DNA sequence: ACTTGTCGGTGGTCTGCTCTAACGTCACGGCCAACCGATCGGA
DNA sequence: TCCGATCGGTACCGGACATGTAAAGAGCAGACCACCGACAAGT
């Protein structure tokens, strides 16, 4: 079958950002990032994982100067 | 040396309880697909269709 | 205008594309039945579909009132 | 009126907050996610921090 | 600063151009042009500058910025600007030689000197 | 409507809906450092 | 047309007398004044009762960006226009010089207000003109016409016609839907 | 003697404003078509 | 009390993209630019 790993497997460490909101953009054509959506958010406050869910809000995608001061650290 | 003992966060979407995301321990393959245990399957409702 | 091929498809801009079968509801007067929930009585409709036209619609309802609606009036 | 104008039917919570002239106190789960703050559970109480 | 400074940045920089330079970028980038009292002294001695420069010999040619831009600049064409092969030697040191020998018309003798100095700065 | 037929966006239709403002980008982001990929099965693994 | 100009010369006329001037008998202050008022009575009266060639002279124009209602009241401040400009002894009717003045008003508008990045009128003259000539190119070849064809029949340079075609670009939309359902944007 | 700044002029293109006199006079191109529960304004 | 009508809602990832017309034309003026004169005062 038309499904196959070569076309499946993507990675990202820091790429293309978005204009209006500064986000990282989706879809392995753009070398994008992965969606943690609302559902894994309610994963990561029944875990009680404070830190994580912050960082991963935070200093992943929308904190324009946490960005490079993370990557510079 | 550098992904020694550093977990990484493994998720299956619908995530419909706290089980669906998970941290490993990784191991570098020579592959492209990413090898799961197979206990940790009915958690993630994950099957290797 | 363009041409199909010999083989069913429409070369466009340079890709061939192929024009899907659409499944519709033939214009017509079509009767249907229902049955209230307030007061346990059969009431019965019919509409008159057309293409490229008014609806004109007929029912009776509970009063026993057989009542027209043209157009969505 | 943050977590319930994210919940549903944000044109009328915004409407009766701003006639209302609400305060947000800003602490819970979906506020704190919203505004960046860690969540107060878990590990982000202030026994814990 | 000085004059002959000013002609010469405007030679180099006209020279390492790539699309026609613009005047109001010439005033602001060539040093030189920076220190005219109003837009007008330095329309006028621009104008005197590119004045002199065409009557000299060097290529000025002005021209459109680009395909979409109503803007108009100059440039030098570098390959219009001058020949680089030269012939033999033995027949330049002739021609030296006998360049100019008892000729005193100023126009003469200045326009034979400025041909040897040329003909130095292609080989001999 | 603009061109096509297609009613033009206000800022309520900015801050409405699952696509909202709201929704989809304060209660759930893309992030960097993220990876996707195919699962197969790997019986020789530990638990951890 | 002879109210409002007996009202316009009367409110003149005060206004000189009102500054350096003598003082009017009380009832010729009263005429004056009720010619002005007269004037002006009639003058929206003539707007009023004309207010209606505005419609169907901008009937025409619908479906070319701008809005209907907006054209309604563009061709208005025409006719604004065209009752200030008119002239009775020439005996011509009003319909004439109106739809001259709500057309040229109604078609300026429409010129300047319709495009995200403005382009002047001179040019956008010469962009409708270029389309003209390439319908007529189209019609008469029988196959779509090159710029060289164009070139020939507008006497203008072959390059010129490249530039006016990228001036005619409308800028899409960042809000557009790109797959079939909807929850994909530009 | 050469330069230089103020003065004045010719010619060209891009941009904006005004005007044109037979008579003309009250918009369309088009669905909507689920299906549930809640609720305010009528009857 | 019944009554139509508006208004709210309907799981997740992956991917996938950019429109199709114009009834024109002229005369007049200000602005900026590319080419030039003088001209005395300054170099």
């Amino acid at each position: 079958l038309h499904h196959l790993v070569d076309d499946k497997i993507h990675a990202r460490s820091t790429g293309p950002y978005s204009m209006i909101t500064q986000q990282p953009l989706g879809g392995k054509a753009q070398f994008g990032g992965q969606r943690f959506g609302e559902m894994e958010c309610w994963a990561m406050q029944a875990y009680g994982a404070a830190y994580t869910l912050q960082e991963l809000l935070t200093i992943k995608s929308d904190d324009t100067v946490g960005r490079v001061k993370v990557y510079e650290a | 040396e550098v992904i020694a003992e550093h977990p990484v966060l493994l998720n299956r979407a619908p995530t419909l309880h706290r089980l669906g995301i998970q941290a490993f321990e990784p191991q570098l393959v020579e592959g492209k697909a990413i090898q799961l245990h197979p206990l940790v399957c009915e958690a993630f409702n994950a099957d290797f269709d | 205008f363009p041409m199909m091929t010999e083989k069913g498809t429409f070369i466009i801009n340079g890709t061939e594309r192929v024009v899907v079968s659409q499944l519709v509801r033939s214009p017509g007067v079509y009767f249907d039945e229902t049955i209230d929930k307030s007061t346990e009585k059969t009431l019965h409709s019919v509409k008159v579909i057309p293409g490229r036209g008014a609806w004109l619609e007929f029912d009776v309802d509970k009063r026993d009132t057989v009542g027209v609606r043209i157009d969505r009036k | 009126w943050l977590s319930a104008a994210s919940f549903q039917e944000t044109t009328r919570v915004l409407t009766d907050a701003a006639i209302n002239c609400r305060s947000d106190k800003l602490n819970g789960l979906k506020e704190n996610v919203i505004i960046g703050k860690l969540i107060p559970a878990g590990t982000g109480i202030s026994r814990y921090r | 600063v000085s004059k002959v400074e000013r002609l010469m940045n405007l030679v180099i920089a006209l020279l390492s151009t790539r699309t026609y330079l613009p005047a109001e970028k010439i005033r602001t980038t060539v040093a030189g042009y920076a220190d005219s009292p109003s837009d007008e002294a330095f329309s006028r001695m621009f104008e005197r500058d590119k004045n002199e420069l065409r009557d000299l010999g060097i290529p000025l040619e002005t021209g459109r910025v680009s395909k979409w831009d109503s803007t108009e600049g100059y440039r030098i064409n570098r390959d219009s600007y001058a020949l680089p092969p030269i012939g033999l030697t033995a027949d330049e040191a002739a021609a030296v030689a006998v360049a100019t020998q008892l000729w005193q018309s100023p126009e003469l003798v200045t326009a034979t000197q400025n041909a040897v100095l040329k003909l130095r700065a292609a080989g001999v | 409507t603009g061109p096509g037929n297609r009613p033009l966006k206000s800022l309520s239709d900015l801050l409405k809906g699952k696509q909202g403002r709201f929704r989809q980008n304060l209660l759930g982001k893309r992030v960097d450092y993220s990876g996707r990929s195919v699962i197969v099965v790997g019986p020789q693994l530990k638990l951890h | 047309a002879k109210r409002i100009e007996a009202g316009l010369y009367a409110t003149q006329k005060l206004a000189e007398l009102a500054e350096k001037g003598e003082k009017l008998p009380v009832q010729q202050r009263r005429d004056m004044q009720w010619i002005c008022r007269d004037g002006d009575r009639a003058k929206n009266h003539l707007l009023e009762a004309n207010l209606r060639l505005v419609v169907s002279l901008a009937k025409r124009y619908t479906g070319r960006g701008m809005a209907f209602l907006d054209l309604i009241q563009e061709g208005n401040l025409g006719l604004i226009r065209a009752v200030e400009k008119f002239d009775y002894t020439k005996g011509y009717k009003f319909s004439t010089y109106a739809t001259w003045w709500i057309r040229q008003a109604i078609t300026r508008a429409m010129a300047d207000q319709a495009r995200t990045i403005r382009i002047p009128v001179h040019m956008v003259e010469v962009i409708n003109k270029l389309g003209r000539i390439q319908r007529e190119l189209l019609q008469d070849l029988g196959r779509e016409p090159t710029p060289e064809e164009l070139a020939k029949e507008m006497d203008i340079t072959p390059e010129k016609v490249l530039e006016i075609q990228q001036y005619a670009r409308e800028p899409i939309s960042l809000d557009q839907t790109i797959g079939d359902e909807g929850d994909s944007q530009l």
